[PDB]
C-alpha cells in the first residue's frame, strides 16, 4: 500500500555521516575518517560498532574507554533516535553529518552512560511501554507475550522491517468503537527552549469524530511554531495532516512522534 | 489520494534521493579501499 | 500534606 | 507550583517513613533517585529503579512535571521504587 511504502521509507531512512576522531585525543597515530550511512530510526550506540573498532586501533590499550560523540561541541545523547538528533542539530548544515568521536572526558552532565546493549533494550522497551500507556492504557503491550517484546527489539537491533512490524502493527490498532488512540505519544523538541521537550496529553479525535491535525496539536501545545519549520523524519508535513495517521505511520520504532521545531533556513 | 499524503510521500522520496542515494556508492567505495 | 523535598535536602540529611 | 509525588515500595524494598513529597517540576528522575538513596541510607553501588503507572521506568533525565501532567491523577504522581527490576 501507499501507507506501507511510507512505513518502509521511514524505517530505511539513512543519514550520511563522517566520523572524525577528536583532534586533541591522545593517539599513537592519526586515524582516517570513517564514513557511514546511519539509520534514522535507531540509536548511535547500537550501530557504531565498526566506528568504535576503527578508532580504538589508534589508541593505547589503556586509553580506551566508553566512546562518545559530539556535533560541533554538543554531546550526542545515545538514547535520542539518530534521525531526531540530526534533524534538530545539523539538518541545516551541508552533508555529510560531521560527528566528532571521543574517548577521554565523558561529559556526565550532558550524557547518560551506555554500559551495555541491555541498557539500550531497556530504554527502548521503556519508551514503547510509555507510548502504549498513552495509546491503550498499556492494554496491548501487557497482553503481549515476552517473545513478542523480544521480536520488536530484535527487529530494531537487526534492521528487520517485517519482523518488527509483524508485532508493531498490533500497537497501531485501536478499539472498533473508537477512531484513534486515546492519547498520541509525541515529543516536541526546540533548541531555544530550556526544557528538554514538550510532552502533553492530546486526543487525536474530536467529539464529533473528526480527526485533529498536526496544526491543531501545535496550536494547543506549541503556538510558537506558526519563520520556524516543523520537521519529522527530515521532512515537513502539511499542518492539515491528520495526527492519528502521523502517529501510525511517522512514529519512530519507539512508537513516539518525535517532532523538531527549527528556524527556517536561508 | 489526499494532498497531505501525496506531499509526505514525495518529500520522503526527495529526502532519500538527496541524503541516501547521492552518498551510498561513494561511501561504500570509500570503505572498500579503507 | 506533603513534605518539602527542597527543604529537607537543604536542612540536614 | 511544585507537584505532589507519592512514593511506594515494591517487594521487600525498604519503606520510606515519609512518602508524600512536594518537588520542583524541573527535578529529574535521577534527582529523585539520589534523594531516596541517601534518605534510606543506601549506597551508590546499589541501583534503584523508579516506575510510573506500575508499567514503565522513565529515563533518569526525564522531568517529574511532564510525567505528572501525563500520568498524574487526583493531584499527585505515584511512583514505585525497587532495588530490582519489576516491570520490563
Ligand atoms: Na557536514
Amino acid at each position: 500500500t501507499d501507507d506501507k511504502d511510507v512505513l518502509r521509507d521511514v524505517w530505511f531512512g539513512r543519514i550520511p555521516t563522517c566520523f572524525t576522531l577528536y583532534q586533541d585525543e591522545i593517539t599513537e597515530r592519526e586515524a582516517e575518517p570513517y564514513y557511514l550511512l546511519l539509520p534514522r530510526v535507531s540509536y548511535l550506540t547500537l550501530v557504531t560498532d565498526k566506528v568504535k573498532k576503527h578508532f580504538q586501533k589508534v589508541m593505547r590499550q589503556e586509553d580506551i574507554s566508553e566512546i562518545w560523540f559530539e556535533y560541533e561541541g554538543t554531546p550526542l545523547k545515545w538514547h535520542y533516535p539518530i534521525g531526531l538528533l540530526f534533524d534538530l542539530l545539523a539538518s541545516s548544515s551541508a552533508l555529510p553529518w560531521n560527528i566528532t568521536v571521543h574517548f577521554k572526558s565523558f561529559p556526565e552532565k550532558d550524557l547518560l552512560h551506555c554500559p551495555s546493549k541491555d541498557a539500550i533494550e531497556a530504554h527502548f522497551m521503556s519508551c514503547m511501554k510509555e507510548a502504549d500507556a498513552l495509546k491503550h492504557k498499556s492494554q496491548v503491550i501487557n497482553e503481549m507475550q515476552k517473545k513478542d517484546h523480544k521480536q520488536l527489539w530484535m527487529g530494531l537491533q537487526n534492521d528487520r522491517f517485517d519482523q518488527f512490524w509483524a508485532i508493531n502493527r498490533k500497537l497501531m490498532e485501536y478499539p472498533a468503537e473508537e477512531n484513534g488512540f486515546r492519547y498520541i505519544p509525541f515529543r516536541i523538541y526546540q533548541t531555544t527552549t530550556e526544557r528538554p521537550f514538550i510532552q502533553k496529553l492530546f486526543r487525536p479525535v474530536a467529539a464529533d469524530g473528526q480527526l485533529h491535525t498536526l496544526g491543531d496539536l501545535l496550536k494547543e501545545v506549541c503556538p510558537s511554531a506558526i519563520k520556524n519549520q516543523v520537521m519529522i523524519h527530515g521532512i515537513e508535513p502539511m499542518l492539515e495532516t491528520p495526527l492519528q495517521w502521523l502517529s501510525e505511520h511517522l512514529s519512530y520504532p519507539d512508537n513516539f512522534l518525535h517532532i523538531s521545531i527549527i528556524p527556517q533556513p536561508t | 489520494m489526499p494532498r497531505w499524503k501525496r506531499h509526505i510521500s514525495e518529500q520522503l522520496r526527495r529526502r532519500d534521493r538527496l541524503q541516501r542515494q547521492a552518498f551510498e556508492e561513494i561511501i561504500l567505495q570509500y570503505n572498500k579501499l579503507l | 500534606e506533603a513534605a518539602d523535598m527542597e527543604e529537607y535536602e537543604e536542612s540536614g540529611l | 507550583k511544585k507537584i505532589d509525588i507519592l512514593l511506594k515500595a515494591v517487594g521487600d524494598t525498604p519503606i520510606m517513613k515519609t512518602k508524600k513529597w512536594a518537588v520542583e517540576r524541573t527535578r529529574t528522575i535521577q534527582g529523585l533517585i539520589d534523594f531516596i538513596k541517601k534518605f534510606l541510607k543506601l549506597v551508590a553501588s546499589e541501583q534503584l529503579f523508579i516506575y510510573v503507572n506500575q508499567s514503565f521506568a522513565p529515563s533518569p533525565d526525564q522531568e517529574v512535571g511532564t510525567l505528572y501532567e501525563c500520568f498524574g491523577s487526583d493531584g499527585k504522581l505515584v511512583l514505585h521504587y525497587c532495588k530490582s527490576q519489576a516491570w520490563g
